[PDB]
RNA sequence: UUUUGUAUAAUGGGUCAGCGACUUAUAUUCUGUAGCAAGGUUAACCGAAUAGGGGAGCCGAAGGGAAACCGAGUCUUAACU
RNA sequence: GUUUAUUAAAAACACAGCACUGUGCAAACACGAAAGUGGACGUAUACGGUGUGACGCCUGCCCGGUGCCGGAAGGUUAAUU
RNA sequence: GAACUCGCUGUGAAGAUGCAGUGUACCCGCGGCAAGACGGAAAGACCCCGUGAACCUUUACUAUAGCUUGACACUGAACAU
RNA sequence: CUUUAAUGUUUGAUGUUCUAACGUUGACCCGUAAUCCGGGUUGCGGACAGUGUCUGGUGGGUAGUUUGACUGGGGCGGUCUCCUCCUAAAGAGUAACGGAGGAGCACGAAGGUUGGCUAAUCCUGGUCGGACAUCAGGAGGUUAGUGCAAUGGCAUAAGCCAGCUUGACUGCGAGCGUGACGGCGCGAGCAGGUGCGAAAGCAGGUCAUAGUGAUCCGGUGGUUCUGAAUGGAAGGGCCAUC
């Protein structure tokens, strides 16, 4: 899969 | 293919023309018919395989 | 601004009497030593358009 | 640069002479129209003189029982 | 290897026992002489069936082969 | 809202107030309505200016044919039952 | 030694060394419609480009394809006439 | 979105606090824990689609800077052949 | 004129030499207390080099773009137009990456007409000669044949021979069939001219259904229909055809 290829390097939205 | 596009002549000095197709390889010879010739209105002779 | 008329139409339909549109048949062109003379003979005059193409032809004819 | 008239605008020219000038001065064809033609379209109760245009045979026979002339 | 197939040609019989129809009508198209030209009744270059006068279709089986004919009655 | 089909665990909206989406110009066709009628109507412009003048034009009263041309016919064809 | 400023510091990049190739000086080459400037106030023990990557032992066979270098007889071939 | 926001088995746009049947449950806090509310965050980045986009490659197509060939111009005089 | 030698010569080419165009990022002088620039003097090159217009080659160095659809996701593979049969439910029509096969021609006779004719297979006898060549008789009955797939046909043969031939005609066409349309198909009869037959008659290709490509842009022949002042012409139109 649902959420792959990594988002965040893993802490998901970031920005900021 | 093989056969070929042709066109028989008046003899009559009009320029009108049938068409037709021909085998050349075997039948080497021009084809000649009677035809109906519409300028002139009588059956004339047609001519020429080419 | 006045409407442009699509002129390919123009060169094919001419409008007739009672509103209708004559035209040219097709298939009179080119390759005509295997159609048969009956068929050709029947292409030779003109037509009138279809019931179902007239709309089209209208649209593109404006001025007609 | 071609018209058509009918037998009835023969009456509008005033002058009973009908040319194509004349025609043209009781604004029934064109200033730019050379050649012109009467056709049996309506019907003529005058005596015209038509000159220089071309007549169809209806018209003809109109005109000339009207009592015109087709010059 | 299959997937292949022609266009239907619309054959069969046009106009039934009884009906009225006009000179030059086709009455059955069909691909041989399964019916035959009777009285009244032209056969095409195709086997074409059609009226060469007015009147009404009549069916008749005939002959020692006892074929089906189709015939006009003129009416 | 979108769908064959949504209580749907499908979409959108925390709430309120204000604002927020088929318009305008010019051509063309049809319908209704009004004027005039085998005729109808003017444009620019002039003008004491929504008057009046101006008919240049445009559409209609005839069509057939590629066209010359012919004409209540015309084209097709050597000619049409 | 250098590197993905902000998830990769490494086996990647660079390197001394090696080889091929271009270059005779108004050099090749690069930036520039151009003038000009860098190369260099240098001159083949010099300068540019490419590949390999201290050092040791070494680096075989193939020139048909593609490129580059050379050749000129003939064939084909532009503007022009 | 609004809430007077329990469990189970079934049903159902096919994994129910809200539907059916049934079980259980006085009203309201505070400290804790994360099994669920297909919890929050970002109009899925995978996949396909649009006669969408951008960069990159090449013996894809069509062009073209540059490089190169000849003719004519700037461009003349002898002489031999 | 035959046949040719020079000479002059529009010129052409090649070589050599020259200087006056042009080049100089050689030296010196001046503007000028200036390694720019210009002028002067001289040397070295020299009609070369270089530049403009035109032109052949090369040219991912750079630029604009294209790179199909169907599909039991997409890709890969297969397929895309036409004809025959079944699915198709006794009128027509009817789907799937359902089940099976074909076509992109051939023929101046394999077309027209008049006259004639009739298979396959088996048995028996018969030189070579045997399972089967050819001949005779019998049985049988279209199981054969049809230029090519399949289906529907075919003895009055549409199958197989022979004579004569060009209707594998031109202009038309009542009336129908089938398509959304572009189109495609069947057609009696009418006018002109023709072949075969004594004649009634039959013939506008072939037993029927595949054998194919719109428009545009051109080409060739015919035809004044048009012809930008006028007469022509060019170009266009129309008819035949590529
Ligand atoms: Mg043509
Ligand atoms: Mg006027
Ligand atoms: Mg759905
Ligand atoms: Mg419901
Ligand atoms: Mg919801
Ligand atoms: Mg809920
Ligand atoms: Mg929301
Ligand atoms: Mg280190
Ligand atoms: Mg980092
Ligand atoms: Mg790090
Ligand atoms: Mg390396
Ligand atoms: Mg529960
Ligand atoms: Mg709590
Ligand atoms: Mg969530
Ligand atoms: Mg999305
Ligand atoms: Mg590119
Ligand atoms: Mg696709
Ligand atoms: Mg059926
Ligand atoms: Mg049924």
């Amino acid at each position: 899969x649902v959420a792959a290829x990594x988002y965040x390097v893993x802490v998901x939205i970031x920005x900021x | 293919g093989i056969r070929e596009k042709i066109k028989l002549v008046s003899s009559a000095g009009t320029g009108h023309f049938y068409t037709t197709t021909k085998n050349k390889r075997t039948k080497p010879e021009k084809l000649e018919l009677k035809k109906f010739d519409p300028v002139v209105r009588q059956h004339v002779i047609y001519k020429e395989a080419k | 601004p006045k409407i442009k008329t699509v002129r390919g139409a123009a060169k094919r339909f001419k409008k007739t009497g009672k509103g209708g549109f004559k035209h040219k048949h097709a298939n009179l062109r080119h390759i005509l030593t295997k159609k048969a003379t009956k068929r050709k003979r029947h292409l030779r005059p003109k037509a009138m358009v279809s019931k179902g193409d007239l709309g089209l032809v209208i649209a593109c004819l404006p001025y007609a | 640069i071609t018209a058509e008239i009918r037998l009835s605008d023969l009456a509008k020219v005033e002058g009973g002479v009908v040319d194509l000038n004349t025609l043209k001065a009781a604004n029934i064809i064109g200033i730019q129209i050379e050649f012109a033609k009467v056709i049996l379209a309506g019907e003529v109760t005058t005596p015209v003189t038509v000159r220089g245009l071309r007549v169809t045979k209806g018209a003809r026979a109109a005109i000339e029982a009207a009592g015109g002339k087709i010059e | 290897r299959n997937g292949r197939d022609s266009e239907a040609k619309r054959l069969g019989v046009k106009r039934f026992g009884g009906e009225s129809v006009l000179a030059g009508s086709i009455i059955v198209r069909q691909r041989g002489t399964k019916f035959h030209a009777g009285a009244n009744v032209g056969c095409g270059r195709d086997h074409t069936l059609f009226a060469k006068a007015d009147g009404k279709v009549k069916f008749e089986v005939k002959g020692p082969k006892n074929r089906k004919f189709i015939s006009i009655e003129a009416e």
